[PDB]
């Protein structure tokens, strides 16, 4: 009889821990407990389903059944799950799509809330890795003035970025943003410091931050955590950050430290690869080398070019340049080294 | 006795006390720990008007990850019990949009009674500083019962565990119910 | 054209604009002044889904003085109009205390639809500041969906005659439900 | 036809005014007028009603019958009230009595709604003024702690004192107040002034205030206007008005000008009662004379000595009583004289 109950156990989508008191009960009740799942295996099937979004439904009848997938998804054996399958998705997305060339939001909220119920599990983040739309699809569901579909989107981004089994996620991520920014006339982080505005509620200002934590965590390389830092906070990041450190609430707390952290150890990190350069490229015989293999013909030189065209722009013959350059050097080490370095204003 | 016996399952957010209520009816100890329930059920006996009525009471998690495990319980249910507790608006909030949808879709036609926890905590001055905290304060008796008349339960009885106040009328309204 | 005829009977506290919501769907003129409602009765024609209904509409006195006359309109409607004003928090406190036994007093099972009138009045400036000098804010759709549950309303809808805002939608919901 | 309609509306309870509009419509529309009041002549009868309430019921059962016979006496041609008669009136305080004898006021709460219909109305009000136990038990009513009841009951009893017809109303009213108040270890106005506390319903404060100035208005005797207003303020009405003086009300603001006034008016002309005494009574031969046939053997005696042998306190020899005495005089005249003159402390 305990086969069954392994079965059953791993259709519950249960960890190790999780399963733990389950296990400890008498095999009396064991017994009882698969007699109910065997039995229980209270709406339509999968096909149903698929058939009534397939239709074209619109109003409150596609809310109707939208609301009733999302129970389905949400408290069904993991194997209904998977009997919905790739096709459900596909169909899922299809109408997310369609909804935005409407452009209720009460019908792309569900979407979303089933999405969340299918990818809940092993099968479904797998499925949705796979789909051409499906993180394009979520990111375009960040809307601040529909907050909770925001902030059920922007978790579901966060676990995404931090998955291991498939390399660089947060950059696919990442990659989304990009993408709708280029398509709008718009900044790709802008819809995350708008959800950081005050006034908005502390649920979608924690989220926020979260993506943000989430998309720089898991990077490998220092030169992308010190970068996308660097962009957020050249938009004002520092200021919006100054009034949510006040708030008495246990997770905005955990992200302000994990945010503040990390700033610290990729910058106290990025001075100490100054202290290698400094060794290896002593002279501008170094110098001059590394540009002309490294910036010269790549899309690095015009931005490169126009850099040392500012730093010449004092004469030659004025008197005090050495001076001069004492200082501009503070300021140059500033934006490149201090955390909050890009800030229009420190 | 060939007495009637009526199923009771009880639902709500991990750790509103759906089952310390259920303790205090039949045992009649407080619990000072908090054990999580997966999955428990105990019978008791309640009077009404006249009759010895059993009563079956399924106990359920209320904790998210449990929730592929839950309808495992809903079956044949005669009336829910359906739970939030007082010092917490939120679990209040879950009422319309997790727990309701879950059980109309479950058990379509069975009564809801909607039921305020620790009552005993409304007036708490810990509890009341921390809700402060957040920008909240505990729930009014008018803001469960309008949620009792929103989701359409057959009422609304709030109590507390600890003090043993308003539980036997929860119980009764419940067997009352079924019926 | 031996077309559908229901009876809609309208009611609610004087001057929450009960007539000129009657008066804005059909001539179409918001009249300046205000004359207080003994006893009248229109006539209106409205879409439902494929269909020309009549609608015989029947406009009551809100003053207290004409209790003993408002009967006179009650005896055979098939579907009321329940009033107050969105700038009158007093004159929703009356909807279960006056109103509502009125009505389930003289048309038993007879559907109502609870409407918030002037609801322009909501983002008034003027309003507001009036309001505040009492201890009091406008009326809260949230609050006005709520009273409907509470006297179990066939539903609630919000409108202004002075903008003519959700005004078609309420006479559509009323020959809706005398059906 | 129109002998029908004028029946109607004398059925109605409607003034002169009122009845305009209606005199004003075609005899069409009075045609139909005269066929709905003919039909509707949605409930019990009187005497169906006067037997629930004599089977004694109890909780839910009574509040349901008394709802419902609230909303008749409320509705119905004022001839339904007739039927409901003295008889009604009579089994309805029978129910209140027994009632205060558990001291739900739910129940108590819906019999006073009812009565209030009831005495909205000239045959009401002659019936409840001829009952032994109406007044009392209106007066009974007025709990603080059950503010709403308390307001329709002080409404009920403002309406009654201000009543021509039958002499003194204010007065039986003021007497129902007394008795109460030896019934209980208790001062007679102590339920107004706790209505008037803060944190009381504006609603409350208003008709505490009312009932205060409806039995002092319709008073003929300048002696019972003084007496009554120096009781409250001697208990410390000035004090506890003072707050309100603030509370931008319609309805408040007009009691305390009503009350204001009636201080004004009242005291200024006490001053003048003096101005004639002073004329009259110019000397111990006509002061001695007074006392002797006014105060000697009556009730108001020892009260009198009580106060001369107050007076008479300081030795004889004091080489400065005249000045002691202008000055004890200017006391007792404002004791006696200044309409907020028997507060505790100026
Ligand atoms: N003040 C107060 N605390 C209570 C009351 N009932 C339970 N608690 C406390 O709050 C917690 C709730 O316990 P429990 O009854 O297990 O809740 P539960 O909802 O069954 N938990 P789960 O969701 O995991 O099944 C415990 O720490 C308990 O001691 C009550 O009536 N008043
Ligand atoms: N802002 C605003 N004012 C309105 C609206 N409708 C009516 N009013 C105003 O408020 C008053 C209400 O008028 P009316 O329609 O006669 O109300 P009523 O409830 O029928 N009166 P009665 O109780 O005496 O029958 C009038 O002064 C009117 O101009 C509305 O939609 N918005
Ligand atoms: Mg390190
Ligand atoms: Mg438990
Ligand atoms: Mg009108
Ligand atoms: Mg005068």
């Amino acid at each position: 009889v305990l086969v069954l109950f392994e079965q059953m156990l791993v259709d519950m989508n249960l960890n190790e821990e999780k399963q733990q008191p389950l296990r400890e009960k008498d095999i009396v009740i064991k017994r009882e407990m698969v007699s109910q799942y065997l039995h229980t295996s209270s709406s339509r099937s999968a096909m149903m389903y698929i058939q009534e979004l397939r239709s074209g439904l619109r109003d409150m009848h596609l809310l109707s059944c939208l609301e009733s997938l999302r129970v389905s998804l949400n408290n069904n054996p993991v194997s209904w799950v998977q009997t919905f399958g790739a096709e459900g998705l596909a169909s899922l997305l299809d109408i997310l799509k369609r909804l935005h060339d409407e452009k209720d939001s009460r019908n792309q909220h569900e979407i979303i809330r089933c999405l969340k119920a299918f990818m809940n599990n092993k099968f479904g983040i797998k499925t949705m890795l796979e789909t051409e739309e499906g993180i394009l699809l979520l990111v375009r569901a960040m809307d601040p003035a529909v907050p909770n579909m925001m902030i059920d989107a922007a978790k579901l981004l966060s676990a995404l970025c931090i998955l291991p089994q498939p390399e660089d996620m947060n950059e696919r991520v990442l990659e989304a943003m990009t993408e709708r920014a280029e398509m709008d006339e718009v900044e790709r982080f802008q819809p995350l410091l708008d959800g950081l505005k005050s006034g908005t509620s502390i649920a979608l200002k924690v989220g926020c931050l979260q993506l943000i934590n989430a998309l720089i965590t898991p990077a490998e390389e220092l030169d992308f955590r010190v970068h996308i830092r660097s962009e957020l906070m050249r938009l004002g990041l520092h200021q919006v950050l100054q009034e949510l450190r006040e708030i008495e609430n246990e997770d905005m707390k955990v992200q302000l430290c994990v945010f503040d952290e990390q700033g610290d150890e990729d910058f106290f990190d990025l001075k100490g690869r100054l202290d290698d350069i400094r060794m290896e490229m002593d002279d501008f015989g170094e110098v001059f080398q590394i540009i002309l293999n490294t910036v010269k013909d790549s899309k690095a030189e015009p931005h490169f070019l126009s850099i040392l065209q500012h730093l010449l722009l004092v004469r030659n013959d004025y008197e005090a340049r050495p001076q001069y350059y004492k200082l501009i050097e503070e300021c140059v080490s500033q934006i490149v080294l201090h955390k909050n370095g890009t800030d229009p204003d420190f | 006795m060939a007495a009637i016996r009526k199923k009771l399952v009880i639902v709500g957010d991990g750790a509103c006390g759906k089952t310390c209520l259920l303790i205090v009816n039949s045992k009649d100890q407080f619990p000072e720990v908090y054990v999580p329930t997966v999955f428990e059920n105990y019978i008791a006996d309640i009077e009404v008007d006249g009759k010895q009525v059993e009563l079956a009471l399924w106990d359920t998690a209320g904790q998210e990850d449990y929730d592929r495990l839950r309808p495992l319980s809903y079956p044949d249910t005669d009336v829910i019990l359906m739970c939030f507790s007082i010092d917490s608006p939120d679990s209040l909030e879950n009422i319309p949009e997790k727990w309701t949808p879950e059980v109309k879709h479950f058990c379509p036609n069975v009564p809801i009674i909607l039921v305020g926890n620790k009552k005993d905590l409304r007036q708490d001055e810990h509890t009341r500083r921390e809700l402060a905290k957040m920008k909240q304060e505990p729930v009014r008796s008018e803001e469960g019962r309008d949620m009792a008349n929103r989701i359409s339960a057959f009422g609304y009885l709030e109590c507390s565990a600890k003090t043993k106040e308003g539980v036997r009328e929860v119980f009764e309204m419940a067997t009352r119910a079924g019926l």
